């Protein structure tokens, strides 16, 4: 009780470490011991003038019940940090490196000038390194104090400290035992003439030596550097003592974790063999397949020495799993026109066995969309995938009669990818498709398509149809180094897909799509991220005929361009008188009709086109107000999208007065912030989105949530 | 195939031809290991005897095998090499 | 959404583990011999009597209760032993008597002079059994050095009108009958002691003295629990009406009431100028002495100064 | 959220909660019961209880630590065989799943940790207490370990038959022989062994290995 600051978590954890726990005895010698100790705590933070003082009140049976009236005063706050003896360089200089603040600027309000002992620590390794990686090599902190008022809340930082002189790099001289690689390490102990001491050049080189080293198995050698100064010309000579040690050899690689996951689906992903000689770029690799795998929260390496062994070790991957998958549901009608449901059960390790499986379908009064998907990521050892997917979609409209825009449509497809790098996958397979259309409102870009077909429907009547069966080659390419599976941040994926019509089919077209999602790290610690994202899109015909309308692009939409009602942006359709199959009392035909008037009146009914090119620019930033322990299960973002779709078969001298939907000038922009949380039914996504750029027939939508990975 | 990328599987004890040349007939067994290393691969049944293979696998560029076969007494002193430098 | 009464004596789980194909041992081929066994996995050979799969009981085994005392208690095989306060001279023998009278237990045969005696037949109702037991039982009364003790025997049990033989029901019918004992024993001595307790009315003087921990408290010279029952009534008379309580952990909390000066010298020796926040009170135990600490809603703990001026009286109230 | 009721009056309710089979209002009688009376007549009878209470609430972490606080404070109590074997039992249900098991999948190629503890725990009970009536269940539940033990061990050993790493067959192939002679798993795993050495061209170690499956043919 009174604590404000200090959570009542850290003091219980404070607690067990002295032995005070509920259903322990009472240590009263130990009261003394902890006050102080809490006491120390607030001293740390800069909390002087607090108190923590332990009140035992006698309960019967012989307990007692321990109360820590916490009263903590005011922090206190660093009035100046001062640093003596610097005639190099300014101390507004040194100090803006500092994690300490002397004074914030009434423009940032995020920082403040409170104290801590480790970030005073830290400070004077920071200006260490400062003065020591600009070649002096001399510089020494001679004494450091840290003063206090009397009042007790303007503390007070100073620090005495010697430049010395500064040196330049002799030559770094490197001997020991190689291990036969001294060729190899020579490379990496080259020194520019007359250049300037560094001690992080120094650090960085023997890291770099360490890590050469382990790339060939030797994982425990010893490289210490023991610069000889000379003052009499002011020249440093490196001396690096290296010893490479034995060459090390993977006994066993163990998983730890993996209570769903078969252990052959991690086991796949490696690149250290188990009873080979080790490599520590091969463990490392392994790591960041399993990361890219997307199938596990967290990952982790461990390289443990085998007991009474010199030569062998044990690598142990530690995995937390995490739910790979996601299961829209959702019902629209319930009792209107009969009854309706939906299903969206997608998983991409099924029952741990690595295998993608994912079903949905939507059955209605008017509609019985079903889709299927099987895919086994391993076919072969080497990563061969070969997948599968059934479709069948209907569209009756639940009259069994004319005039109802009847299309149904059905097909399967298989595919069979393979990797050809460590990072690239080409992907072949075939598909067939099969589309059949009737009583279809009579429109200028459907009926170009239905003409370039050589079919020649009457623009009138509603009466048509139009039957085809496609088959098509389709091909992909995918290159993924994504940091992670689910919140990357950091590496770009690009895929790449296409499908074009052998001949045989009824009709000839090509078409293929590219998407690209690039994650650039701002911050060290990869909290601020920026999302470059873009998806392109181009369709047409072969011969003479033209791309069917039902493989248009859609844009707009919370995966597309957020802000937008989904599949708007883009060309609209403009029907043709009718004259005939037209319902009086209906009131929903459109304007060109037997109802309403005779001419080409352009309505809002989306069509998508043949072009599409959508680009997006984010902004990941830590939530605002959330634990740290789930901050990898929400991520925010601001955003800013941009999109167009556009018919470039759209004839402009015809229909002149009407909107030229060839033109790709017209681009849709939008701007908000979004929320994603990754629910037990799987990725959640909220989005508010203003679109300040739109057209005329654009239906807004600022608010959208939507359920499974978006891209 | 030939055309699916593969990674180097890399089996058995690293062997060089110093290594090799400094195990000579008379060497007990910890000179021996000392000098090429623990091997990874003994004979379980009655017999001693130690097996340093040497496999490598780039990826459809062939695989090559270097077995080096160490059979000691029951003193654990070494009393036949059998040097074997690639496959037959 | 469908259970049946048994998933509660079972595991959780299945028997698939009851159908693990059986251990081979390996022959060793003549001229060479087979690695040795590291023997960190070799199952001792043990005898296959018990119960296996869902015929095994996990239900805790019933440890007899010292609750009459706080003597030894302990059970071996058929018999349960419980010690009791000191030897009760020869009372202890009707004591138990009387509260085995207390469930109309039958009795056969009577050895008072001996201290011994047998029951008839017995129907017990447990939720947890399918089908209810019902046994035999002797109870003799003991001395086992320097004390007086009563003892146990369950004859025998039956369920579903069948003998058993199984010691997890007699180890638990035993102990059942000797927590029935114990528990009625216990009970008649709890009885008394509170009919005792309430008749020792206490003195309701309070002090403003402190303890180790350094502030005052609003002592009251009592026990815990008739101080304890009587603040709230007087935190009422303060305005300072009880919200919260915990009587296995001392703490309490009040909320703000206002009174007028009136009101404060009619009870509550006046205003200690608390009128802000909600506060809580802890009490002691310390069988003639209770302390009460107060705490400001800030978290900290009130002056002397700030208690002193409801030390004046504050005895009315309680 | 428990009345303050006398100690005999909350034992009770706590005993007829769990007979009634409501595993959560009993376990919080329990846990009332004890945080109130730390030492008191009830202490070894409402921790037993509190034991098989989390066992059968599905409570399996808090279930072990109870299982090792009693223990360690009563490590010569009469009923501590039981609790050894309630520890075997929480070890193996960690390593169960529910939705794998409705579909038939066979889980001997998943962590095997849980296992191995809930081997070593019933090995200890068996070992420790020979007569108990818990032995003979330890018994068979130590076999069907054993096996998907070496079921596991089979699994890797025939992963890297698949990957082409023939020394890491052999390893685990003989790792197999030294730990589990006797199970299934390894008269399963034997010709991998063989094939191992065949490929490295080691011909008398697949032999050797031919000479023991022929052997042992069945």
């Amino acid at each position: 009780s009174g604590n404000k600051s200090v959570k009542d978590d850290m003091l219980k954890q404070n607690l067990e470490a002295s032995g005070v726990r509920v259903g322990e005895s009472l240590d009263r010698t130990t009261i003394a011991d902890i006050e102080k100790g809490l006491e120390d705590f607030y001293y740390s933070v800069g909390k002087y003038s607090a108190s923590v003082k332990a009140v035992v009140t006698p309960l019967p049976r012989n307990r007692v019940d321990l109360k820590l009236v916490f009263q903590e005063g005011v922090s206190a706050e660093i009035q100046q940090i001062n640093i003596v003896g610097n005639h190099a360089f300014t101390t507004d200089e040194l100090i803006s490196h500092f994690q300490l603040r002397d004074e914030v600027p009434w423009w940032n309000v995020v920082g403040d000038r409170k104290y801590q002992k480790q970030k005073l620590a830290g400070d004077l390794e920071t200006l260490r390194s400062y003065y020591l990686d600009r070649g002096y090599a001399r510089f020494n902190i001679d004494s450091t104090q840290v003063s206090l008022t009397p009042d007790k809340k303007g503390i007070y930082v100073t620090v005495n400290i010697t430049e010395g002189d500064q040196y330049k790099l002799s030559g770094v001289e490197v001997s020991g035992n190689l291990a036969g690689h001294s060729a190899e390490i020579e490379q990496l102990t080259k020194i520019e003439p007359g250049e300037l001491y560094n001690g992080t050049k120094v650090t960085k080189m023997e890291d770099d030596i360490k890590k050469l080293l382990g790339r060939y198995g030797y994982a425990y050698p010893r490289v210490q550097s023991m610069p000889e100064i000379n003052d009499a010309d002011k020249t440093v000579k490196l001396r690096v003592n290296v010893d490479a040690g034995n060459r090390f050899y993977v006994r066993k690689i163990r998983f730890e974790g993996n209570d769903t996951s078969k252990d052959a689906v991690l086991r796949r992903e490696m690149r250290q063999m188990e009873g080979a000689w080790l490599g520590s770029d091969l463990v490392d690799q392994g790591k960041e397949r399993l990361n890219r795998l997307g199938f596990f929260e967290t990952v982790d390496t461990d390289t443990q020495r085998v007991p009474g062994s010199p030569d062998q070790v044990d690598v142990v991957y530690k995995v937390k799993e995490r739910n790979t998958g996601s299961f829209n549901f959702g019902i629209g009608y319930g009792t209107e026109s009969g009854v309706s449901f939906q299903a969206g059960v997608q998983q991409d390790n099924w029952l741990g066995t690595g295998y993608a499986v994912g079903i949905n379908g939507t059955k209605n009064d008017y509609q019985t969309y079903a889709e299927l998907s099987v895919t086994n990521p391993y076919f072969t050892v080497d990563g061969v995938s070969l997948g599968g997917r059934l479709f069948y979609n209907d569209f009756q409209a639940d009259d069994a009669d004319l005039s109802d825009y009847t299309n149904k449509s059905y097909g399967t497809d298989v595919t069979l990818g393979f990797p050809i790098n460590e990072y690239n996958s080409l992907r072949a397979g075939l598909g067939y498709v099969h589309n059949s259309l009737s009583n279809m409102q009579p429109q200028v870009a459907m009926w170009r398509y239905l003409y370039s077909m050589g079919e020649h429907p009457s623009t009138s009547d509603q009466d048509n149809s139009f039957k085809t069966d496609d088959f098509t080659f389709n091909y992909g390419w995918t290159y993924n180094k994504l940091d992670r599976g689910y919140f990357p941040t950091d590496g770009s994926r690009v895929n790449l897909t296409g499908k074009v019509t052998i001949p045989g089919s009824d009709n000839e077209y090509y078409k293929v799509t590219l998407d690209t999602a690039t994650y650039v790290p701002i911050d060290d610690d990869h909290k601020w991220v920026v999302l470059g994202r873009t998806r392109w899109g181009y369709g047409d015909g072969l011969g003479g005929k033209e791309m069917p309308f039902y493989e248009n692009f859609y844009a707009g939409g919370s995966s597309t361009v957020r802000g937008f009602q989904s599949n708007t942006i883009g060309p609209k359709a403009v029907y043709f008188p009718h004259q005939a199959s037209n319902y009086d009392p209906d009131y929903d035909y459109e304007c060109a009709t037997q109802d309403g008037a005779k001419d080409l009146c352009k309505s809002d009914d989306a069509v998508g086109g043949n072009a599409m090119a959508v680009a997006s620019l984010e902004f990941i930033t830590p939530t605002p107000f959330i634990s740290d322990k789930y901050a990898n299960s929400v991520r925010t973002s601001f955003f800013w999208d941009m999109g167009t779709v556009w018919d470039t078969n759209w004839d402009s001298s015809q229909y002149s007065g009407y909107p030229d939907y060839s033109d790709p000038s017209n681009i849709r922009m939008s701007a908000g912030i979004a929320l994603q949380w990754m629910s037990p039914l799987g990725p959640l996504v909220f989005s508010y989105a203003q679109p300040f750029k739109k057209y005329d027939g654009d239906k807004a939508e600022q608010f959208q949530f939507n359920i499974g990975k978006t891209w | 195939e030939r055309v699916v990328y593969r990674p180097d599987i890399n089996q058995g004890n690293y062997l060089t031809a110093n290594d090799v040349s400094k195990i000579r007939v008379g060497m007990t067994q910890q000179q021996v290991a000392y000098a090429l290393g623990t091997p990874l691969m003994s004979d379980p049944f009655g017999t001693n005897t130690w097996f340093y293979v040497f496999r490598q696998q780039p990826g459809h560029e062939g695989v090559t095998q270097q077995t080096l076969t160490l059979t000691f007494n029951s003193s654990g002193v070494l009393t036949n090499i059998d040097n074997k430098p690639a496959l037959s | 959404c469908s259970s049946d009464s048994r998933y509660k004596r079972q595991v959780s789980g299945d028997e698939a583990y009851l159908e693990a194909a059986p251990l081979a041992e390996l022959h060793a081929p003549a001229g060479m011999i087979l690695p040795v066994t590291s023997g960190d996995y070799a199952i001792p050979v043990t005898n296959g009597s018990g119960a296996v799969g869902k015929a095994l009981d996990i239900r805790p085994p019933a440890q007899p209760l010292a609750l009459v005392s706080g003597a030894r208690t302990q059970f071996t095989g058929d018999t349960a032993s419980l010690l009791v306060e000191n030897g009760r001279g020869n009372t202890l023998w009707p004591q138990v008597v009387s509260v085995l009278q207390a469930k109309n237990y039958t009795i056969t045969q009577r050895d008072d002079a001996g201290q011994t005696l047998t029951t008839d037949w017995v129907q017990w109702n447990r939720l947890d059994e399918d089908e209810q037991y019902r046994g035999r039982y002797q109870i003799s009364v003991k001395p086992q050095g320097y004390q007086q003790a009563v003892t146990v025997k369950l004859l025998n049990l039956e369920q579903a009108g069948k003998p058993v033989a199984d010691a997890a029901s007699m180890q638990r019918y035993s102990t059942e009958m000797m927590n029935v004992i114990s528990a009625g024993l216990d009970k008649s001595a709890t009885d008394a002691a509170n009919a005792a307790q309430n008749r020792a009315s206490t003195t309701m003087d309070v002090q403003s003295a402190a303890d180790d921990t350094g502030l005052p408290m609003l002592v009251v010279r009592g026990p815990f629990n008739v101080v304890w029952q009587r603040l709230p009534a007087a935190l009422e008379k303060v305005g300072m009406k009880v919200t919260d309580s915990t009587r296995s952990q001392g703490n309490m909390a009040v909320t703000y009431k206002p009174l007028s000066d009136s009101d404060w010298q009619e009870l509550g020796a006046s205003d200690p100028g608390l009128a802000s926040g909600d506060y809580k009170l802890q009490v002691g135990d310390l069988d003639n002495r209770s302390s009460l600490q107060f705490i400001d809603p800030k978290g900290h703990t009130l002056t002397q100064s700030q208690n002193d001026a409801l030390v004046a009286v504050f005895q009315a109230a309680f | 959220e428990v009345p303050d009721n006398p100690p005999n009056e909350i034992y009770a309710t706590a005993q007829q909660k769990l007979q009634d089979g409501n595993w959560r209002q009993a376990i919080t009688q329990l846990e009332a019961l004890d945080n109130r009376y730390p030492f008191g007549p009830y202490s070894q009878q409402v921790q037993l209880d509190l034991i098989y209470a989390y066992y059968k609430n599905a409570d399996l972490p808090l279930a072990q630590a109870a299982i090792d606080r009693f223990i360690r404070l009563n490590p010569t109590h009469p009923n501590i065989d039981y609790v050894m074997y309630m520890r075997g039992l929480t070890n193996m249900a960690l390593d169960d799943s529910a939705l794998q098991g409705f579909f038939g999948v066979d889980r001997s190629d998943r962590d095997p940790q849980h296992a191995r503890a809930a081997f070593s725990d019933f090995s200890k009970l068996v070992r420790g207490y020979p007569n108990s009536q818990y032995t003979t269940d330890a018994t068979k539940r130590l076999v069907f370990l054993k096996d998907r033990l070496a079921k596991y061990e089979y699994s890797v050993a025939e992963y890297y038959t698949e990957r082409g790493a023939w020394v890491a067959v052999v390893n685990r192939v003989e790792g197999m022989l030294r730990d589990y002679p006797d199970t299934q798993a390894t008269r399963d795993a034997l010709p991998l062994m063989e094939n191992a050495y065949r490929q490295m061209q080691m011909n008398a170690q697949a032999e050797k290995v031919a000479k023991i499956i022929a052997a042992n043919s069945s």
